[PDB]
């Protein structure tokens, strides 16, 4: 799944990337714009952002004017948006063609739902949700 | 001649209850040394057999004293004092007098004892995509029946049916049968059982 | 303490040779007469043969069905008992055992699943079970060899699940029928480990 996802996604760089910052959800979510969305809220004051280029680079530059941990991700690729959602074959189902969901076992934790789930959704649909919806990691940590 | 060794080949035994399995020996296995020459073997389902009782009465070491044993010149009796959820398997009445030992005997189906249930005769016509795939397998499923003393008929006759009967589970303690009728293309265009759970045959077709 | 662990399983065609070794540890190997037992799947045991102790010397006595086909040897310094299979055929598809005595099989090896089948390794023909009006199942016909696990709702439903045993056809293939019994639209998945043929299935009446 991860190998094929990376293989197919290696073409989209040059259009957009992703960034990870520790900025309070409220402010960043107020000032996002021009094809920029919060990919993953990892806390009340830590959010991961997936937006288009020339402003997501300036989103971290919007985080160096406030002097916070600035890391322009050299692994920038496309996720949690529609530029990746267009391919419904290679990046939606060709990643995982085989899957064997487990029962309760020890409670794992998913994020895109924001709550604990059974391990029946862990398949190519989960990666489709990761590339389509947000992550809501903060709600996941609160539920944990 | 060969001594015919035959035990009641089925012993429905329930946990906490004393049972007793006997054996036929057509000839006399009480040898001149004063010791019987018969062996009691238990093949644990999914594991190797175990030596329970040798020389007719002498128990082996390692196995619990539950397996007590005795017998006459011909008639033998393994006095299983008590059965648990572990004591369920196949008991072999093996004579050790005239080597070779090719035949171990059919074996005794020792089963967790419970009252008689109603076999759920479930006729299942084969899927049509199988019929366009080149084969046909109608299955007459039997579920939750005990004891397992029924075979499924195939009328309207039989001869193409194979058996896939499962083992005994724990909390339900029943059996399940799979009469698979492998078939061919043209002959596609009924199953009944004679289990002691009922008396009249139940006839349901595809 | 005593162990008689075995080795030498595999998949063969009728007419070739196979290896079976009985590892001896914990005792004097030359005292007891090593014997070999064959257990047909799900039904009665059949005895193969034994070799007498070299202190006894004696001979190697075999079953009437394996005259001129199987031979048995023994050695003390390296302490391995041998069951040599030559000119194998269909009946030899069974789990063989290594027993500790010619007349007193007091010990019992764990069992090596020796399979002599003419089939080849390929995925199963998963064929469903449309309910009459009830229980829902899915046959797993035409598969080989026999590692297999069939779950329902992808390992979510466990009550009423009956993983029926292997079904031996004349073509050397296998068939399994896992069926659940519950009133209702269920998922059954079969995973054949050797071939990686992972089939998911939706069933309706």
């Amino acid at each position: 799944v991860v190998a094929l996802r990376s293989r197919v996604i290696a073409t989209m760089p040059g259009n957009k990337g992703m960034a990870s910052i520790a900025a309070p959800a409220g402010e960043v979510r107020a000032r996002i714009g021009d094809r920029v969305e919060i990919a993953a809220v990892n806390g009340p004051r830590s959010v991961v952002v997936a937006g288009d280029s020339d402003e997501l680079d300036r989103l971290v530059a919007s985080c160096t004017t406030e002097c916070i941990r600035a890391k322009r991700l050299a692994v920038d690729y496309a996720s949690h948006s529609s530029h990746v959602e267009t391919i419904r074959d290679a990046l939606h189902a060709e990643l995982g063609e085989d899957f064997h969901p487990l029962p309760g076992f020890v409670p794992f934790f998913s994020t895109v739902t924001g709550r604990w789930t059974q391990p029946d959704e862990l398949d190519a649909g989960y990666w489709y949700r990761n590339l389509r919806r947000t992550v809501r990691f903060a709600d996941a940590v609160r539920a944990l | 001649d060969v001594v015919m060794t035959q035990s009641p080949l089925s012993l429905p035994v329930t946990p906490g209850e004393p049972a007793s399995i006997s054996c036929r020996s057509s000839q006399s296995l009480l040898h001149s040394n004063g010791y019987n020459y018969l062996d009691w073997y238990l093949q644990k389902p999914g594991q190797s057999p175990q030596l329970l009782i040798y020389l007719g009465s002498n128990r082996a070491s390692g196995v619990p004293d539950r397996f007590s044993g005795s017998g006459s010149g011909t008639d033998f009796t393994l006095k299983i004092s008590r059965v648990e959820a572990e004591d369920v398997g196949v008991y072999y009445c093996m004579q050790s007098l005239q080597t070779p030992r090719l035949t171990f005997g059919p074996g005794t189906k020792v089963d967790i004892k419970r009252t008689v249930a109603a076999p759920s005769v479930f006729i299942f016509p084969p899927s049509d995509e199988q019929l366009k795939s080149g084969t046909a397998s109608v299955v007459c499923l039997l579920n939750n029946f005990y004891p397992r003393g029924a075979k499924v008929q195939w009328k309207v006759q039989s001869g193409n049916s194979q058996e896939s009967v499962t083992e005994q589970d724990s909390k339900d303690s029943t059996y399940s049968l799979s009469s698979t009728l492998t078939l061919s293309k043209a002959d596609y265009e009924a199953c009944e059982v004679t289990h002691q759970g009922l008396s009249s045959p139940v006839t349901k077709s595809f | 303490e005593v162990q008689l662990v075995q080795s030498g399983g595999g998949l063969v065609q009728p007419g070739r040779s196979l290896r079976l070794s009985c590892t001896a540890s914990g005792f004097t190997f030359g005292d007891y007469a090593m014997s070999w037992v064959r257990q047909a799947p799900g039904k009665g045991l059949e005895w193969v043969g034994f070799i007498r102790s070299k202190a006894y010397g004696g001979t190697t006595e075999y079953a009437a069905s394996v005259k001129g086909r199987f031979t048995i040897s023994r050695d003390d310094s390296k302490s391995i008992a041998y069951l040599q299979m030559n000119s194998l055929k269909t009946e030899d598809t069974a789990v063989y055992y290594c027993t500790r005595g010619g007349t007193l099989f007091d010990y019992w090896g764990q069992g090596t699943l020796v399979t002599v089948s003419s089939a080849s390794t390929k995925g199963p023909s998963v064929f469903p079970l449309a309910p009459s009006s009830a229980a829902l199942g899915c046959l797993v016909k035409d598969y080989f060899p026999e590692p297999v696990t069939v779950s329902w709702n992808s390992g979510a439903l466990t009550s009423g699940v009956h993983t029926f045993p292997a079904v031996l056809q004349s073509s050397g293939l296998y068939s399994l029928s896992s069926v659940v019994t519950v009133p209702s639209t269920y998922i059954c998945n079969v995973n054949h480990k050797p071939s990686n043929t992972k089939v998911d299935k939706k069933v309706e009446p």
